RNA sequence: GAUGAUG
RNA sequence: AGGGGAUCGAAGAUGAUCAGAUACCGUCGUAGUCUUAACCAUAAACUAUGCCGACUAGGGAUCGGGUGGUGUUUUGACCCACUCGGCACCUUACGAGAAAUCAAAGUCUUUGGGUUCUGGGGGGAGUAUGGUCGCAAGGCUGAAACUUAAAGGAAUUG
C-alpha cells in the first residue's frame, strides 16, 4: 500500500500496544 | 486522383532532354513520335507518357522548369553567364572612407585619394 | 628504440605535431600536413619543393590551427607582420 | 580531496571508521556475534 | 584554504600541458617549487623558467614543451626507507627505464636514482614522467 | 578480381606502396579491405563468440546474430570488428572484413635490459569501453600472457609474449572487454617515451609523390 | 621569404577598400582578434587589409603546391559566392561544388559525387559546415574566407574578409585566381594587371 | 529521470514563491509555475460594432477594452488547449508562437 | 470535463 | 492559556451520482485559519548534488559598486568600452558518465590539495526492546529470529 498510509497504520497500532501494556504498570 | 507515377514522370523527362526540337504541343503529334523514339509496352502507358511530355512543353514556354535542362536552354544560360559590365562598379567614379579607415592607410604606407567623412552610433 | 647491439627494433617512428609536439597516431583522421610552395627568383613556384608543416587533430579541433600556422610561417619567413608574440 | 582523512597523523580515525563499517558485512557480523553457537541447531558442528 | 603550494603549481603545469599551451604562470612561488622545477628541467621536461619579484611571495612563468606527460605530488609526504623506494617507483612509474620519483632528503631535493648513487633517503614528494 | 576505387588502393595495387608502415606513418584512411590483405598476407582470424539479438514487432520477435572477430599477424598487427546479420555465416564473413580495415600497430619494448628482441609492452596502458577498463603492465620473461581466455587471444595475435593484465567493471559483457583491450593495446603508440624526443624531417606523402599513378 | 614585388600595391588597396572587404562584424571572437585594426563608432570593426593580402598570397602558395589542379575543390553553398566559385574552377583547374553539398561526398566511396581532394576552399564556415566536418574524417586541409565572428574550428588558413557583401566575396575569389595563375606562370608578369574584370565574379539575380 | 532542468518552474535563487489560485478549478499553484496569459478584447464583439455605432449618441466614440490576466494550473492548461504536450527536442524552445 | 467493475 | 473569530474549512450534517458511494460534485458547518505568552522539532526542509582552495573552452543578456568617455537628450536618466562580486542562461566535447545528462557530476587504474558526514542485495524494519527528550501527539538512538533470487537505475523496439 501507499507508504504514507502504511506509516499511519503502524502509528495507530503502536498507540494501542502502548496502552494495553500500561495496564500492567 | 490523377497523380502520375515515377515511371511516367521520368520517361517523359528523358524524352524532353533528348528531343526538344522535335516535340510539339500537339498530343496527336507527340503520340506518334513516341512510337518511333521509344519502346513502350502498352497503348495506355504510351498515352500517359506522351500526355505528360506535352504538359511539360507548355511549362517551358512560360519559362524554365526546375530540374529539366536541354541543349538549347543551357547554351543561352552560359551566354548570360559571360556578361561583364561596361566599367567595373569598383572603379573610382569620382573613394570615401572613415577616420579609422584613413588611419589604416597611413599605417600600411600606401598613397591613395582618400576623402574622409564622419560617422556616429 | 634499439637492442643491446645498436639495431632498431621499432616498427616505425611516428611524426609529431609542429604546434604542440605530440604524436600523430595511425588513426588521427583530423590530422593534416600542409605543403607551402617555395618561390624562385622570378616569382613562380619551384615544383616539388615545399616548406612542410603538421598539425594534430586536437589542435585543429580546438580552433587554434589558424593561429599556430601564423606563428610557424612567420618563423620560416613566409609571413611578415601577421603574428605578434605579445598578445 | 576524497572523503577520508589523509594526514600523516590520521591513523586513529581510519582505524575506528573501518571498525564501525565492518558490521555491514554478514560474515563479520555473524562470526563475532557468535550466532553459530547461540542459535544454530548444529551449534557450529559439521555433523550431528 | 591553500594547504600546499607545490600541489597547485604542479596542477597548473599539468592542465596547460594537456591543452597544448607553451607556457604557464604559477603563483605563489617557493623554495621547494624552484628545486622541484630544477630536477624536471635537468631531465628535459620543462625548459626555461623565470621568477618575478613582487614583495609578496612572488610568481613564476614556466616554458613548456610537449615532453611532459604527468607531474604531481604525493600527499602526505610519507617516510621512505632505502628499501622502500623500489615499491614506489613500481607503483607510480610507467616503465622502469624512464621516469623519476622526486624525494626530499638530507642531501637535498633529489630524484630516486640519484638517491641510490648517494645512498640517502627521506620523504617522498612527487613524480615526473 | 578487384578494381580499385580509392586513390590509395590504386597505388597499392600498382605496387608503389610496399609496406603497411607507410600507411600508418601518414595516417591514411583505409577503405577497401583488399589493401590490407595485399600487405599483411599472414593475418589469421579467430571468431570470439556469436550471440542472438532481438527486436519486438507486431508479429513477434525479429532475431539476428552478432559476431565478434579478431584478425592478427602475431607480429605486431591486430584488428577487431563486429557485425550483425540475419545469417550467422554472413555475420562472420562481414566481420572479417570490418576487422581488417581497423588494423593498428603495436609497440613492444622491454621489462628490463634491452637484451635480444622485444617481448612485452613498453609502458603501462589503459583502455575503457562501457564500464570495462583493461590495464596492461610489462612483465618479465616467462610470465606469458596472464589474462583471461578472451583477452589472451587478442594479445597473442598482436605479438605480445609476456604481459600482466588487470580489469575492472562488468567483464562478462565480452564485447566491451575486447573493445577495451583494443584501445589499451593501440594506445601504446601514443605514449611519448624519451627515446622518441629527437626531431625528424616530415616525409612527403606517397599520395603526393606518385600523383600521376593515383589519379589513374 | 618572398621578393618585394609580392607586397600590397596601391592599385589593389583601392579594390579592397572599394568593395568593402574591411567592414567587418560588430562582434569579434577571440581567435580572430589579431586580424582587427580598430573600432569605428556604431560598432563596426575595420579589418587590417594588410593581413588580408598576406594571408591571400600564403593561401595561394598552398594551392600551387598541389600536383594536379583538379584535386582542389571550391565550395560555396550560399548564393553570393556561387558564381565566383564556378569561375575560380574555370580559370584554374579546380572542381567546383556550387549549390547543395551531398553528405558523403568525401567519406562514401560508392556515391556518384565521390571526391578525394588534397585541399578544400570554402566561402563561409558557418553555412558550409558539412564540407568542413567531412574533411576532418579523411585528412583534407581547409582554407576558408572568414569574418571576425565566423567559426574557425577545423579551418587551417583563414583569409579575413567581409563576407556579408556581394562585391567582397567576389573580389577575394578573383584575387586567389589571379595570384595562383601568376605563381604557375600562366600570367607572365606580376606588374601588369589581369585582363578580366573582377565583376565577372559578382552575383546577378534579375 | 529528470525531465527538465527548470524543474517545471521558474525558481532560481529563491526559497519560496507565494501561491496563486487557478481561474477554473481554484487549485493552488506557485506563481512562478502557473501558466499566465493576458487577455484583451473590445467590450463589444465584432458582429455588434456596427449596430453600436449607429446607436451611439456621441459621434466618433472610441471603443473601450477589457483587460484581465488569467492563471492556469497545468491540468487545466492542457485541457483548455492553452499548452500542449511537446516533443523532447521541441520542449526546450521558449519563444511564443 | 455525465456513466464504464472484473478475468 | 487569554484575545479575535470576516472568509475558507480535517470532523459532523445534508442533496445528487451509482450495483454500493460511509468518495469525487452542490449547500451548511465545529476545531483550525489570524494575534500574545509558552511548547513542538518535523517535510519531495530538493539543486534529491556538503564546506574551504587552485586550474581548464567559446557567446551574449541582467542586478549592485567603481573607472574612463567634459559621449547625447533634460547632478540625475540613458549610450560605448572596461573591471570586481552575484542570480542565471545559449553553443561544444579537450574531459566525465551505465545512460539520462554535466563548466562541474572535469583536472580519478597516468588512481594522493585540506577536511567532515553517510552506504554495503531485496524483505522483516525505521518494527520489538532499553535508554533519553516532550503535557500529549511523538522526536533522536535502534536490533534479532526468520524468509528470499532476484528487488532497482538509464535507455531501446513493440
Amino acid at each position: 500500500m501507499r507508504a504514507k498510509w502504511r506509516k499511519k497504520r503502524t502509528r495507530r497500532l503502536k498507540r494501542k500496544r502502548r496502552k494495553v501494556r500500561a495496564r500492567s504498570k | 486522383g490523377r497523380v502520375r507515377t515515377k515511371t511516367v514522370k521520368r520517361a517523359s523527362k528523358a524524352l524532353i532532354e533528348r528531343y526538344y526540337p522535335k516535340l510539339t504541343l500537339d498530343f496527336q503529334t507527340n503520340k506518334r513520335l513516341c512510337d518511333e523514339i521509344a519502346t513502350i509496352q502498352s497503348k495506355r502507358l504510351r498515352n500517359k507518357i506522351a500526355g505528360y511530355t506535352t504538359h511539360l512543353m507548355k511549362r517551358i514556354q512560360k519559362g524554365p522548369v526546375r530540374g529539366i535542362s536541354f541543349k538549347l536552354q543551357e547554351e543561352e544560360r552560359e551566354r548570360k553567364d559571360q556578361y561583364v559590365p561596361e566599367v567595373s562598379a569598383l572603379d573610382l567614379s569620382r573613394l570615401n572612407v572613415d577616420n579609422q579607415t584613413s588611419d589604416l592607410v597611413k599605417s600600411l604606407g600606401l598613397k591613395l585619394p582618400l576623402s574622409v567623412i564622419n560617422v556616429s552610433a | 628504440m634499439e637492442n643491446d647491439k645498436g639495431q632498431l627494433v621499432e616498427l616505425y617512428v611516428p611524426r609529431k605535431c609542429s604546434a604542440t609536439n605530440r604524436i600523430i597516431k595511425a588513426d588521427d583522421h583530423a590530422s593534416v600536413q600542409i605543403n607551402v610552395a617555395k618561390v624562385d627568383e622570378e616569382g613562380r613556384a619551384i615544383p616539388g619543393e615545399y616548406v612542410t608543416y603538421a598539425l594534430s587533430g586536437y589542435v585543429r579541433s580546438r580552433g587554434e590551427s589558424d593561429d599556430s600556422l601564423n606563428r610557424l610561417a612567420q618563423n620560416d619567413g613566409l609571413l611578415k607582420n601577421v603574428w605578434s608574440y605579445s598578445r | 580531496g576524497k572523503g577520508k582523512p589523509r594526514g600523516l597523523n590520521s591513523a586513529r580515525k581510519l582505524r575506528v571508521h573501518r571498525r564501525n563499517n565492518r558490521w555491514a558485512e554478514n560474515n563479520y557480523k555473524k562470526r563475532l556475534l557468535g550466532t553459530a553457537f547461540k542459535s544454530s541447531p548444529f551449534g557450529g558442528s559439521s555433523h550431528a | 584554504t591553500r594547504s600546499s603550494v607545490l600541489a597547485d603549481a604542479l596542477n597548473a603545469i599539468n592542465n596547460a600541458e594537456k591543452t597544448g599551451k607553451r607556457q604557464v604562470l604559477i603563483r605563489p612561488s617557493s623554495k621547494v617549487i624552484i628545486k622541484f622545477l630544477q630536477v624536471m628541467q635537468k631531465h628535459g621536461y620543462i625548459g626555461e623558467f623565470e621568477y618575478i619579484d613582487d614583495h609578496r611571495s612572488g610568481k613564476i612563468v614556466v616554458q613548456l614543451n610537449g615532453r611532459l606527460n604527468k607531474c604531481g605530488v604525493i600527499s602526505p609526504r610519507f617516510n621512505v626507507k632505502i628499501g622502500d623506494i623500489e615499491k614506489w617507483t613500481a607503483n607510480l612509474l610507467p616503465a622502469r627505464q624512464f621516469g623519476y620519483v622526486i624525494l626530499t632528503t638530507s642531501a637535498g631535493i633529489m630524484d630516486h636514482e640519484e638517491a641510490r648513487r648517494k645512498h640517502v633517503s627521506g620523504k617522498i614528494l612527487g613524480f615526473v614522467y | 578480381g578487384w578494381v580499385p576505387v580509392t586513390k590509395l588502393g590504386r597505388l597499392v595495387k600498382a605496387g608503389k606502396i610496399t609496406t603497411i608502415e607507410e600507411i600508418f606513418l601518414h595516417s591514411l584512411p583505409v577503405k577497401e579491405f583488399q589493401i590490407i590483405d595485399t600487405l599483411l598476407p599472414g593475418l589469421q582470424d579467430e571468431v570470439m563468440n556469436i550471440k542472438p539479438v532481438q527486436k519486438q514487432t507486431r508479429a513477434g520477435q525479429r532475431t539476428r546474430f552478432k559476431a565478434v572477430v579478431v584478425v592478427g599477424d602475431s607480429n605486431g598487427h591486430v584488428g577487431l570488428g563486429i557485425k550483425t546479420a540475419k545469417e550467422v555465416a554472413g555475420a562472420i564473413r562481414a566481420g572479417i572484413i570490418i576487422a581488417k580495415l581497423s588494423v593498428i600497430p603495436i609497440r613492444r619494448g622491454y621489462w628490463g635490459t634491452n637484451l635480444g628482441q622485444p617481448h612485452s609492452l613498453a609502458t603501462k596502458t589503459t583502455g575503457k569501453c562501457g564500464s570495462v577498463t583493461v590495464r596492461l603492465i610489462p612483465a618479465p620473461r616467462g610470465s606469458g600472457i596472464v589474462a583471461s581466455p578472451a583477452v589472451k587471444k587478442l594479445l597473442q595475435l598482436a605479438g605480445v609474449e609476456d604481459v600482466y593484465t588487470q580489469s575492472n567493471g562488468k567483464t562478462r559483457t565480452l564485447e566491451n572487454t575486447l573493445k577495451a583491450a583494443f584501445v589499451a593495446i593501440g594506445n601504446t603508440y601514443g605514449f611519448l617515451t624519451p627515446n622518441l624526443w629527437a626531431e625528424q624531417p616530415l616525409p612527403v606523402s606517397p599520395l603526393d609523390i606518385y600523383s600521376d599513378e593515383a589519379s589513374a | 621569404s618572398l621578393p618585394a614585388t609580392f607586397d600590397l600595391t596601391p592599385e589593389d588597396a583601392q579594390l579592397l577598400l572599394a568593395a568593402n572587404t574591411h567592414l567587418g562584424a560588430r562582434n569579434v571572437q577571440v581567435h580572430q582578434e589579431p586580424y582587427v585594426f580598430n573600432a569605428r563608432p556604431d560598432g563596426v570593426h575595420v579589418i587590417n587589409v594588410g593581413k588580408t593580402w598576406e594571408k591571400l598570397v600564403l593561401a595561394a602558395r598552398i594551392i600551387a603546391a598541389i600536383p594536379n589542379p583538379e584535386d582542389v575543390v571550391a565550395i560555396s553553398s550560399r548564393t553570393f559566392g556561387q558564381r565566383a566559385v564556378l569561375k575560380f574552377a574555370a580559370h584554374t583547374g579546380a572542381t567546383p561544388i556550387a549549390g547543395r553539398f551531398t553528405p558523403g561526398s568525401f567519406t562514401n566511396y560508392i556515391t556518384r559525387s565521390f571526391k578525394e581532394p588534397r585541399l578544400v576552399i570554402v566561402t563561409d564556415p558557418r553555412s558550409d559546415a558539412q564540407a568542413i566536418k567531412e574533411a576532418s574524417y579523411v585528412n583534407i586541409p581547409v582554407i576558408a574566407l572568414t569574418d571576425l565572428d565566423s567559426p574557425s574550428e577545423f579551418v587551417d588558413v583563414a583569409i579575413p574578409c567581409n563576407n556579408r557583401g556581394k562585391h567582397s566575396i567576389g573580389l577575394i575569389w578573383y584575387l586567389l585566381a589571379r595570384e595562383v595563375l601568376r605563381l604557375r606562370g600562366a600570367l607572365v608578369d606580376r606588374t601588369q594587371p589581369w585582363s578580366i574584370m573582377p565583376d565577372l565574379y559578382f552575383y546577378r539575380d534579375p | 529521470p529528470k525531465k527538465r532542468a527548470s524543474n517545471g518552474r521558474n525558481k532560481k535563487g529563491r526559497g519560496h514563491v507565494k501561491p496563486v489560485r487557478c481561474v477554473n478549478c481554484s487549485k493552488s499553484i506557485p506563481k512562478d509555475k502557473a501558466i499566465k496569459r493576458m487577455a484583451i478584447r473590445n467590450i463589444v464583439e465584432a458582429a455588434a460594432v456596427r449596430d453600436l455605432s449607429e446607436a451611439s449618441v456621441y459621434p466618433e466614440y472610441a471603443l473601450p477594452k477589457t483587460y484581465n490576466k488569467l492563471h492556469y494550473c497545468v491540468s487545466c492548461a492542457i485541457h483548455a488547449r492553452i499548452v500542449r504536450v511537446r516533443s523532447r527536442e521541441d520542449r526546450k524552445n521558449r519563444a511564443p508562437p
